[PDB]
């Protein structure tokens, strides 16, 4: 935040600098008399700096002053060179002025003066971050790529620009293009960039070599959500093998795009990353065929089978529940003898009947299954992250932590079994809720309970949860004023509120209006009761509950074709997991293999499709 | 007239039926006498005989579609329309008919969000609705994309 | 799914073989410097095959290789003839593909060499099937005029073809330009191909002749939803009688609409298939005005009467359910004393005094009526289909499982009463909740209750079933987790677990909040419940039951206008039940007839109608002869935005 305010401070503090040189100012405006007045002195000070420790060309050319540069020149050769030497704009020089405000005579200018073209602006202000407002790039062949000059580009090649220039993000100059908001522009300098590469032998052509993160110029697309640029690059890796009239059939490359990867493959890429941009490319054209080639041959199958083993391990658990061990109690009731009404306690040398031989295989079934649970999640969560990414995989999310829990409070059991301790009901009622909940995992894989799935986790982290702080503002109010009222009255005639515990936990199902109301009729209550009751029931009631659904039914309709969105990236999500985990026995790689149809060894996936009619007596 | 694209014969089609009011495919110089004289003029008997005999190229002296359809295609206006807009037009038209109606401009608004009541459905047509049938044509269609 | 992997290794072999032959690759690009040096040797394979089983002329035809494919029909004119013996491609000859890429000089040149015009493409990549993606037919006429060119269409008649020509599914031409996804251009060829028919005697015109299903060309056009076809067909059928300004009288003929119909007809075709696009068949110009002079008349008085006889039925049967016979207890209360609470048992010799008498006439009257439902019903099941299409009718669905289910469950009181059997209340109470909920049906006569009885089943099939999966995987987690607090504790002051039958019925209601909620507020509760009970009020009626109102009601604006085309099709159905089950005495044949008016003997029906007068549109074409507002303009803007 300090940042800003420092930068803002250099910006003013230029200006300064500027008007308090006589030779700064004199090229700031254009001023060409008055320079020939000054560099003919003896001390006129041509290396002198400034704020950002610019020369009096770098002035000249910031400020679009070719008359007043060319003076520059003649008179002190030696400032083509010495780029700025501040931490902002470090090793900016003068060149990358003028080829960013696409000034074309005095880039031409400054090329026979034999300048630079391979320098670095290795500056704070250059890099890509939030808070620059451009990313060009570091050498000035990404400058004139990226603002939209051919002109420059073909100049600066003519001169000895190097074509593999890499920042110190690894970024070449066809990943810059990537990353520009102008997309219909970036394709037409794509290819121009590509043109004069020609000779690129180098055993990695041009568009091949990737960045310090693995990614080529195709996956850079695939990351960054450039939905333009991503079908552009669908030029290269397509073949159409036979035309029969209005009906074409062509022969997609699967050799970036298919997660049998060893390498990290682009349907990985697209599902981790957190752009909700990317998640457009699922409906593109080799990618939303070959989702739906995994997902209706292997991936339901087996994501259904799957989801009949989990429920039958959650009866198994569910069975050791209801058939646990308890004998009568012990010792008295003699605990004070109003408010006492458990008569049943925990066994502790339990395995003594045939019926409960039984109940141990049973038992044996969870514990196995629990640690099986913590096997094969928790290896991903300590070796692939430190838990710095693993909360939002999607939008999938909780169902990692539900099923951790899970297999958590199982062995919470399996400790107080062994050691006999005394509340087992605590970690078994967690396990269980969060047993069978977590079966809405598996709902997923159905269109009709898909998106419903969607919009319940949606509201919980949103909608509900939102008024669960405006509830808890109400029910803390109403709930110490309903406390005091009946504090000075019989707690047995009407005892909604005899404990504060008991107090708030009266008032939140008033709030819900899940239990009735206080109200005895036959002993007077208090006057100032029916008053803060009739206060209480308008605004829980009337107001805020059927505030709810009036804020429920608004978001609905607005998230209705984003949680669709949701659901189709859901099952790529999932098909990707079942098949990193499964075995290569099963689940056969999709696509056809090329060896014995002398396509090489990669792997294809052919489309056929009827296009128009409409449009083909004109095309 | 193999140059015309699939919503002007749609057009062309129904062109010819509000002519020829009596359920064939004939334009005799009597319905394009109950035509002219429902505009107001007063049709020269010659200007009946001329206007069908100049344009019947099979010579039965009555003008059918496919040689409505090649003199339309002479008196052509124009139309230079845009490849967005017209795949648009026809994943919009459902059945085919060449028109879109009020009953298909609730399917378009409906998949977008965007509540509409069943007045304000009529209330988007009449603003397309350049000549009046209660329907956007294909070149009603085109004006409400390149007004701006 | 298995031969779509099958059909994609023979497109990948295909190329293969291509490569490894000098003469197909030769012939693939053009080559014509090449074929010169192959075909002047010895052995140079002119009958060579491929993965489809082509030739080189196949291959020069399907790439588009004039100049190639004259010098294979030089050197060996025999490849003109001689098909693909593939199984995909069965059939497929040369003429066939320079048909489809729409090639003209191709085709000339092999009609010079006597290439055959009456071959059949019979394989299985060109049979109407999902898996294919056109359906263009078997012959090269029927190719022609589905691409849409009207020169070879007339070039192929020229040289011999048949007009008559039929496929393996029995459709003709004009069968399959309705089955073609271009509308419009599908009508300029109809006026084509029956133009060139023109001596068509045969007993059979063109277009009367129907396919293996029986349907004729224009009730293919009903059946598939080709309004644009329907609208062209319109024309034949209709006769303008008089022009009285503005006001015209036609005459449309139902000799092929009308449902009077030994023969399947047009409102039985539309009504039962399963297209969405069939009903819109249900608003044109004959079929609309069709309908409601049969529902207006006869269709809403003999649904009415139905009403009131099935509503005096159900009340007859209500009352014998009622005043049905009991007897206080015979022997002791001693089933254990503290959960029995019944006291009245069923009488077995019940009919001996004179109220009974009364009752055992309603009796009758109810079994009676139990077996002309399983009469009238049953006959059409097991008949007119094995149950393979009785499910969804139209969508109307339900009322026949119903009506059945309650026939059979008097019945089975009708066993239980007479061999004496014990429990009797529960073929009873079946058969009045599907007694009463039957009297649903008869609301589809009514605007009023219309579209309200069909946004009821389209939510049980729907935005309930959904919520009913994800409610009970909730009611099975938390009456499970309720059960083991409970399980260690009294149960006579809070008994709303005590089994686990009760808990799972416990669960249920405070899911629904019907009953209260388990409190007692004179002992001390367990510490773990009302953390428990308060994780499960949130999601059961904060969450989930705010969550069906907000999807009901996002759902209820939504389909709003097709529940209105659901409920007009429901009035179709039940006027084409009416017509049918009733005696020809009642029911008057819809329509004037012709015989004393000199039109025939068929039947027509005249519709008269004030027009326009649109003077913008008749203007413009005239003179091409010659020797509330703002709020409208911001949903434009909207569109630009979408369509952008
Ligand atoms: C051993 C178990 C199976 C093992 C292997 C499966 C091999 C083939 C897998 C193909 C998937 C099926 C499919 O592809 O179709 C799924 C659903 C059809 O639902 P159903 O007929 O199975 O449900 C009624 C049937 N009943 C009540 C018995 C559940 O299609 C839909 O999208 C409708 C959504 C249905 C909602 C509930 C989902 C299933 C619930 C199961 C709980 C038990
Ligand atoms: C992948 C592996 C999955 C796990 C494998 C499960 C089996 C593991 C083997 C043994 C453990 C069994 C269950 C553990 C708890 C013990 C329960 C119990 O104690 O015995 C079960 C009770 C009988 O009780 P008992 O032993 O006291 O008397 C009988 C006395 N003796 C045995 C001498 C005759 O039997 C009953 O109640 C049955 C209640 C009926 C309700 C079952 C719910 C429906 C089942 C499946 C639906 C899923 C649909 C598919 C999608
Ligand atoms: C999304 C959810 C929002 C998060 C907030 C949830 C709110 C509830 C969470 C936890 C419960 C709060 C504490 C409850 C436990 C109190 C037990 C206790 O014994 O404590 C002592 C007193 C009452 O004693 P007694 O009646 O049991 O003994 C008899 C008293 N004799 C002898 C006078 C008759 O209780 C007290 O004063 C308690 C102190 C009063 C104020 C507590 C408020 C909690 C603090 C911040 C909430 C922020 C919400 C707004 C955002
Ligand atoms: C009991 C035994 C006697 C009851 C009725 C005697 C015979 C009634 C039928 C005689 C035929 C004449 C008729 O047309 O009578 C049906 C009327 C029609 O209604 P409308 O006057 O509004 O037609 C005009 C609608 N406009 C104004 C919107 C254009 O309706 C009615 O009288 C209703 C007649 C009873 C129908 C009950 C069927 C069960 C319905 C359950 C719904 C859940
Ligand atoms: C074509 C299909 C229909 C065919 C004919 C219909 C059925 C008639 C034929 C035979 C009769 C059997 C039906 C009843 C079976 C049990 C008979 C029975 O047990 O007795 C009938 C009871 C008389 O009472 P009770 O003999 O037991 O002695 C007095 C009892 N004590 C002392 C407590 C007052 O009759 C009552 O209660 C009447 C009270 C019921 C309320 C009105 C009934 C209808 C309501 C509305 C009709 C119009 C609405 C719009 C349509
Ligand atoms: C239209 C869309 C919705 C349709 C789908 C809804 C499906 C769910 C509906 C019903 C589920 C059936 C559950 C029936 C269980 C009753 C079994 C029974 O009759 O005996 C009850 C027994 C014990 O009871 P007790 O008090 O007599 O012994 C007390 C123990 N002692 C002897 C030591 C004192 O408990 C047991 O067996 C516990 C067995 C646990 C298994 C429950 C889960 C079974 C079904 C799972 C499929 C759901 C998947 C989708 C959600
Ligand atoms: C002794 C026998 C009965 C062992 C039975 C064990 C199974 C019932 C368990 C063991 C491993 C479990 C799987 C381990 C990993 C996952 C991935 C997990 O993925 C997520 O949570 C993704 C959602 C998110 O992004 O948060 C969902 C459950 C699932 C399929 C589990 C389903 C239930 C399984 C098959
Ligand atoms: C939106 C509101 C303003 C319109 C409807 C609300 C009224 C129906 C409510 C609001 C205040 C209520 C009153 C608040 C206080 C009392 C005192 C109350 O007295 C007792 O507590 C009974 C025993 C006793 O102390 O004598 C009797 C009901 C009464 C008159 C209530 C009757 C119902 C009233 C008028
Ligand atoms: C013994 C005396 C009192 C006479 C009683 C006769 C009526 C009460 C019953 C006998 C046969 C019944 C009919 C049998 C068959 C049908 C068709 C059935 O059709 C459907 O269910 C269509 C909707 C769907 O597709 O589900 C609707 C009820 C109806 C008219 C029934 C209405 C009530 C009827 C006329
Ligand atoms: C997302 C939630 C937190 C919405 C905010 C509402 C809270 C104000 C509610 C919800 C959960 C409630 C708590 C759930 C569990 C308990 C334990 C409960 O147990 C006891 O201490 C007494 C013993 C018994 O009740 O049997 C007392 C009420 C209390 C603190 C409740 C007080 C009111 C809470 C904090
Ligand atoms: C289990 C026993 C006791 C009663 C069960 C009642 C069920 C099976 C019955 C009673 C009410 C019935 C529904 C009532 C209303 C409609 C709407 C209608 O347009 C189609 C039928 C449909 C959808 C019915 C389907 C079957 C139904 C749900
Ligand atoms: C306090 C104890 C007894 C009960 C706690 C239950 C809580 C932790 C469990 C039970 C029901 C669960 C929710 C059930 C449904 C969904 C929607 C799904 O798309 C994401 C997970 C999510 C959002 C779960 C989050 C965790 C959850 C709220
Ligand atoms: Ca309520
Ligand atoms: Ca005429
Ligand atoms: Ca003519
Ligand atoms: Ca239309
Ligand atoms: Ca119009």
């Amino acid at each position: 935040e300090s940042w800003a305010q420092s930068r803002d401070e250099q910006n003013l503090l230029q200006q300064k600098r500027i008007w308090e040189s006589p030779l700064l100012l004199a090229a700031k405006d254009n001023d060409v008399q008055a320079l020939n007045k000054l560099l003919k002195y003896e001390d006129c000070k041509v290396h002198q700096r400034g704020a950002m420790g610019e020369t009096a060309l770098h002035i000249a050319a910031l400020y679009d002053n070719l008359e007043a540069a060319m003076v520059l020149m003649e008179a002190a050769p030696e400032l083509v060179f010495e780029p700025m030497t501040s931490e902002l704009y470090e090793g900016q020089t003068a060149l990358h002025i003028a080829v960013v405000n696409q000034n074309m005579n005095l880039v031409r200018a400054l090329l026979a003066r034999r300048a630079s073209v391979s320098a670095r602006a290795t500056g704070t202000a250059f890099r890509r971050s939030p808070c620059n407002l451009i990313y060009f790039g570091e050498h000035p062949l990404s400058f004139a790529a990226c603002v939209n000059s051919e002109e420059i580009v073909r100049l600066l090649i003519e001169h000895g620009a190097d074509i593999r220039a890499q920042d110190s993000l690894g970024n070449t100059v066809l990943h810059i293009l990537i990353l520009q908001p102008n997309k219909t522009f970036a394709c037409q300098m794509y290819n121009l960039l590509l043109s004069y590469d020609r000779h690129g032998d180098h055993l990695q052509p041009l568009d091949l070599v990737p960045n310090h993160q693995g990614l080529t110029p195709f996956k850079l697309a695939g990351v960054e959500g450039n939905t333009v640029m991503f079908q552009h690059l669908m030029q290269k890796r397509k073949h159409t093998q036979w035309t029969y009239g209005p009906l074409t059939s062509t022969l997609y490359d699967l050799t970036e795009i298919d997660s049998s990867g060893d390498e990290q493959s682009l349907l990985e890429l697209i599902i981790t990353t957190k752009k909700r941009e990317a998640r457009q490319i699922l409906d593109q054209t080799p990618v939303k065929e070959l989702v739906s080639l995994k997902w209706k041959r292997y991936g339901r199958p087996y994501f259904c089978m799957l989801g009949a083993i989990y429920l039958l391990y959650i009866i198994c658990f569910t069975m050791c529940c209801i058939y646990r061990p308890l004998k009568p109690r012990t010792n008295n009731r003699t605990s004070p003898r109003d408010n006492t009404l458990l008569q049943q306690k925990l066994l502790q040398e339990a395995y003594m009947t045939p019926k409960d031989d039984i109940r141990l295989v049973g038992e044996l079934v969870t514990v196995i299954g629990a640690i099986i649970i913590l096997l094969v999640e928790v290896p991903d969560i300590f070796r692939m992250g430190v838990t710095r990414f693993f909360g939002q995989t999607i939008l999938g999310g909780p169902f990692h932590v539900l099923i951790i829990t899970y297999a958590f409070m199982v062995l919470v059991t399996m400790v107080m079994r062994l050691i006999s301790a005394s509340g087992e009901v605590v970690p078994m009622s967690f396990a269980l809720v969060l047993g069978w909940c977590n079966v809405m995992y598996f709902a997923r894989g159905f269109q009709m309970l898909g998106p419903f799935t969607i919009m319940i986790q949606k509201m919980i982290f949103g909608d509900l949860m939102r008024f669960c702080w405006l509830m808890a503002v109400v029910i803390l109010g109403f709930a110490s004023a309903f406390y005091i009222i009946f504090q000075t009255e019989d707690p047995e005639e009407l005892g909604h509120f005899y404990d504060y515990p008991m107090a708030l936990f009266s008032t939140f199902e008033l709030f819900l209006t899940i239990i009735d109301g206080p109200a005895n009729y036959n002993v007077d209550l208090p006057f100032m009761y029916s008053i803060t009751y009739a206060a209480f029931a308008i605004i829980a009631t009337l107001l805020m509950l059927n505030l709810l659904i009036a804020m429920m039914g608004d978001t609905h309709w607005r998230v209705a074709h984003e949680r669709d969105e949701l659901w189709r990236a859901q099952i790529v999500a999932t098909t990707v997991m079942l098949e990193r985990k499964l075995p290569r026995c099963l689940w056969p790689r999709s696509g056809i293999c090329g060896r014995e149809y002398g396509l090489g060894d990669r792997w294809f996936l052919r489309v056929e499709d009827r296009q128009d009619l409409n449009r083909q007596r004109i095309q | 007239a193999d140059q015309l694209t699939e919503e002007q014969i749609a057009e062309f089609k129904e062109a010819f039926s509000l002519f020829d009011k009596d359920g064939d495919g004939t334009i005799t110089t009597k319905e394009l006498g109950t035509v002219m004289r429902s505009l107001g003029q007063n049709p020269t008997e010659a200007e009946l005989q001329d206007m069908i005999n100049e344009v019947d190229a099979d010579g039965n002296g009555t003008i059918d579609f496919p040689e409505f359809l090649t003199m339309m295609a002479r008196k052509m206006k124009d139309t230079d329309s845009e490849e967005e807009i017209r795949e648009a037009f026809r994943v919009f038209d459902k059945d085919g008919n060449g028109y879109i109606s009020a009953a298909e401009l609730r399917h378009v608004m409906t998949n977008l969000g965007e509540k509409l009541t069943d007045e304000e459905v009529d209330e988007m047509i009449r603003e397309a609705d350049i000549d009046g049938d209660g329907q956007v044509n294909y070149e009603e269609f085109v004006q409400m994309m390149t007004a701006k």
